[PDB]
């Protein structure tokens, strides 16, 4: 008659880094870093953003003749502007 | 502050299957076993089955062996229950209950889901 | 498979009356693993007492219970307007995890 | 782009608007929840 | 292997141990099988659940970057804003990376300790009625049936009951 | 219990140990009583004194906030100054909270190691002349008076002196 | 001495160990001498080599200070720049000192663990054929020549081979 | 850099009590035992008693048992002495001495207080 | 109770003379637990030697002592103007913690 | 990314000595044993000796005992080789090779130096 | 002292031909400690195979070897233009650390 003490193992290949060891296989691991984005400019909390487009902030406020579509804008969650 | 959210009410026909989900919040990964208890109107609550927290071991009641398949995905911390071969008197309200520990045995239901009504 | 028989069934009371709910078991429940739940219709059941002698967190002090072997009881010293629902007793010391019949409390 | 996650960290872009997780420059952040995996004898 | 249990004198894990981190294996006349130690596993689940939750709360109030615009005559002011935001992100990146590395070392060593404690708990309970084979297994000098094995698993071994039988077999 | 001594195989503390962290309890024909281990307690006092003095010195050079005034046309400068102070106070708050949590884990584990070392020190000195009960206590196979008990407490046990007597009672 | 090996039951080091951190000393009829444990030493080297490399990489992205000039009407801006650079330097100085202090404690405790593991590995391998003197040395009950000693060092001791001989001398 | 500050000089009358304090600096909490020794002019130093650092255990000399009471508060790291039933020849200078360790036994006085002169 | 007897009592010297102070004990002091203190009047006493063979921190090298059993001594090779005070011998190996009588050094 | 840099080519005369260095990068301190091997044109590679990583223990081939002295400095992580009593047929290309471990025994040469040509 | 003998010596091939290099030992190499190095003239030798069965990091898959006892071999399934150099077999299981003769590969 025998009794033994042992520990759980499985077919996992998840690897984690420790203070003085790298690529240590563990039975279960959790990644807590998000690296994925849909790549689209969505609406925030259901409120569409303010898209200036080719028009600038000064152009919208000054009433630029080429920014006539911005003469009346509704509530916005954030403002979208170009680098130049 | 721990809550369990389930799917919506569903209507089915005999011979079809049901897929009731139960997502648990309050942490990154699920660390408590989740069981499924149903209540048929006019009848008392019955224990169907449960799944262990991390290891995924599943236990089923002898009444529902071969008809219930409980699975969980560690990525989304969600528990699914699949009842196949629907027949008469399978209309009931299904609750997902969270155990006090990581295992089904020797643990009680800390919290319950709001409940889903399924009609056949 | 332990079958749990709840005797009172229906218990009409008024706020202030002592409420005593009895849960009976066919065979002795190991380690006194029994729990009580409050299930108001349309709402998820809430855990009142676990272990037949320990109060759950957030539960008002009026809820308490005791028992051992095949005899367990739930006592509510003072009844409030929110203490009118169906009360179940389960045993979690055996594999089947059976449930009680349930007792609805009515308003006199 | 938009971020749809429940994790507490992200490394998409430092400038975020709304209820967003914390941004770090790390390439990965993996925690070990289980013990070490040793092959069966 | 800080405590010498995992990959130490217990050189291999168990694939049949599917309902817990840690536990026992026994083999006698009636049969053989595994049995997870639920109490030790539950205590391990408590630390890891709290350890991760503490991690989230600490970096809950991490520095947040806000875009700003500066003219061509505000180069010094713009550089201050750029170096402040980059510096704060470098500090918080270091803290997040270091905490994960430090906790991984702590978690793996914590799991190593629990087996050594579990191995020592059984050894100190079967003081003289067993042989210590040195590979994590104990060989009984008497007959230990399923009721006897279950007592060893839940820490209720009756050493005086088998004290006389064991020494007769041990001596010869 | 990382080392398995506190709340491990020694499941309860002693209320009669009033003059030291660690100590002994003996019971023989002459009498019984407690006795603290002053050497091990003094070593523990040294780590805690240095550990706390280490905490004070490191945050002695912590960031200090100074109030400033900005006009209504300096919103960017005012916001930039506000985020600098808030960011620094968040970094140092994280360091202060984390250091206390980390040192508390070390201090509790350090005390656990001292008992296991003190238990092992007695065990490796009473190799065979005593019987290990497994609950932190040793039972002698010979007669150990107050002079013999005091030798165990200060690490001067004479194993060859009682070697012959102990084996006669151990065998039968 | 968190694990009780260095300066514990092994009171002093060996000046004759010149080719490794950890090793053995044997003495029999043929002769005596030292022998380093290359495998355990190599494992220790890997941890320390990785420990330092991880330290360098983390502070590779440390804050850098750039000199700026402000006029006498920019005292608020100059003070803001001064406190930012001073504040970041204090944060990174604290991190560098704290990492060295904690790693030194970890390294010394890691070295203490390896001897306790090395002591236990031999003890669990010479289970009953030797005496445990309590000072880190084992005395054999049988005759252990150079080939027998080398089996102990590389973990290939044939316990059944000397099982019969050892108990004859142990009993009388 | 460790200094012990005591109370000021006091004048008393036979039948009254005296309260001499000794605050220790150099750390958040007291880690060394503190003892009290007195010197009556024309007589040598005499040991009165002491208190252990954290556990608060107190030992008194057989000459002064029943008359001296040494107490400490862990919050303020202060040690007090209460000599009651003052009589003749109780005029002396009282010093508070800090031991080399946490316990009274087998420890020597690292530092001494400046002293307080009490007359009856 | 071990009584400590200091023999010289009064020792008047000049800067440069060798100073030897002897402290005698009625009983052997266990573990050679004896200490020497310098007590200039109006100032707190200062620890010179502890353990009868070890110098306290900050003590100048001229202060040294030796002894064992019931015989202990303190030697000052070179006397300085600040070495004129009362010197006591304390034994801390016994429970009562007795003190020496003290010897004052005068200026010739 | 580990590279070993050696000294330049040298010309010597019989009766003199040669002093060849080998600096190893990739870390603060040397953690791997470094050995010296030479190749005389028209002849195969020969093992000369080596030095242990931290402890500085040195081993030499029986052919070159008493003529080669390998020393290393822990501060600069540099390994030096000194072959004295130069004679004919000592012209060869000397490489410094880094072992796979901290010790000479049971280790192979992970990386090799570019090589130095020495003529006598 | 174990002497390593290499039989081919000169092996003229063209890109595509199978290359099989044999290293023979006068004594059995303990634990199969043998390695193969590639030494293009004017450049530092580079490690191909260690342990007679393990491929070094960064080595193209075409390089492989096997053997035990006194017989060891290196096999290159497909020859590339960069596989023309001198190949040595070294044993590191014995004290002297001897090397092989070396085999130059020529272009047909
Ligand atoms: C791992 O895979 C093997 C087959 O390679 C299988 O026999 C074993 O059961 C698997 N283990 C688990 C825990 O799934
Ligand atoms: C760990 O694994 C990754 C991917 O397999 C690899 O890029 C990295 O170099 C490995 N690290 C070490 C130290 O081997
Ligand atoms: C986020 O992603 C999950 C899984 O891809 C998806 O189920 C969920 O609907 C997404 N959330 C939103 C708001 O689109
Ligand atoms: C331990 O298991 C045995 C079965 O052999 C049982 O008799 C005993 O009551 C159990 N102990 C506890 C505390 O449950
Ligand atoms: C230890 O205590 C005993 C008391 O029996 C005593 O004889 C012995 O000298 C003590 N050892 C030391 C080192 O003080
Ligand atoms: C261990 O050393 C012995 C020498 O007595 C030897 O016979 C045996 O083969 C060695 N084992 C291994 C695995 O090298």
């Amino acid at each position: 008659d025998q009794i033994c003490i042992g520990y759980h193992a499985n077919n996992s290949t998840e690897k984690v880094d420790t203070i003085c060891e790298r690529n240590v296989t563990v039975t279960h691991a959790k990644d807590i870093l998000e690296k994925t984005h849909n790549g689209k400019l969505c609406k925030l909390n259901g409120i569409p953003p303010l898209e200036l487009g080719d028009c600038s902030i000064a152009g919208w406020l000054l009433g630029n003749p080429e920014c006539d579509r911005l003469l009346s804008v509704p509530e916005w969650s954030y403002i979208m502007e170009k680098e130049n | 502050q721990v809550q369990l959210v389930q799917s919506g009410a569903e209507v089915k026909k005999p011979g079809s299957s049901v897929k009731v989900s139960c997502k648990t919040s309050g942490g990154i990964f699920r660390s408590n076993a989740i069981s499924w208890v149903r209540q048929a109107p006019g009848q008392g609550l019955e224990w169907m089955g449960g799944v262990v927290a991390i290891f995924g071991t599943t236990n089923y009641a002898q009444n529902f062996q071969g008809r219930v398949t409980i699975t969980a995905d560690e990525s989304s911390s969600t528990v699914y229950m699949e009842l196949s071969r629907l027949r008469s008197e399978d209309t009931a309200v299904y609750y997902c209950a969270r155990h006090s520990g990581y295992h089904i045995t020797n643990t009680f239901f800390d919290y319950w889901g709001q409940g889903t009504l399924v009609t056949v | 498979e332990i079958v749990l028989t709840q005797s009172p069934g229906t218990l009409s009371l008024s706020p202030g009356d002592r409420a005593t709910l009895s849960c009976r078991a066919s065979q002795s429940v190991p380690s006194s693993y029994l729990a009580w739940y409050r299930h108001k219709p349309g709402q998820a059941p809430r855990l009142l007492i676990y272990g037949a002698s320990s109060r759950a967190t957030g539960i008002p002090d009026r809820f308490s219970g005791s028992g051992s072997g095949t005899d367990f009881s739930l006592t509510i010293s003072r009844v409030e307007p929110e203490d009118f629902a169906v009360y179940y007793c389960q045993q979690y010391g055996s594999s089947p995890y059976t449930f009680g019949r349930g007792t609805k409390l009515d308003i006199k | 782009g938009a971020i749809n996650t429940t994790l507490p960290f992200h490394n998409v872009h430092p400038l975020t608007i709304g209820e967003c997780p914390k941004y770090v420059k790390s390439e990965k952040l993996v925690l070990a929840t289980g013990l070490r995996n040793v092959p069966q004898i | 292997g800080l405590f010498g249990a995992i990959a130490g004198f217990i050189e291999g894990g168990w694939q049949g141990m599917v309902d817990g981190w840690y536990g026992y294996h026994h083999s006698n006349d009636q049969g053989s099988g595994y049995a997870a130690d639920k109490e030790s596993t539950q205590k391990a689940f408590d630390c890891i659940t709290n350890k991760v939750n503490s991690v989230i709360e600490k970096m809950n109030t991490q520095f947040e970057a806000v875009g700003k615009e500066f003219s061509n005559l505000e180069r010094r002011l713009e550089n201050l804003n750029k170096k402040m935001e980059d510096g704060f992100l470098d500090v918080w990146t270091y803290n997040a990376e270091l905490l994960v590395l430090m906790e991984n070392e702590r978690t793996l060593d914590f799991h190593d300790s629990n087996v050594k404690n579990l191995y020592d708990k059984v050894r100190m309970q079967l003081r003289d009625n067993v042989k210590e084979l040195g590979n994590g297994c104990f060989e009984f000098y008497h007959k230990c049936d399923d009721e006897c094995m279950n007592s060893v698993k839940n820490g209720t071994y009756d050493y005086p009951k088998y004290e006389e039988e064991s020494k007769l077999n041990r001596n010869e």
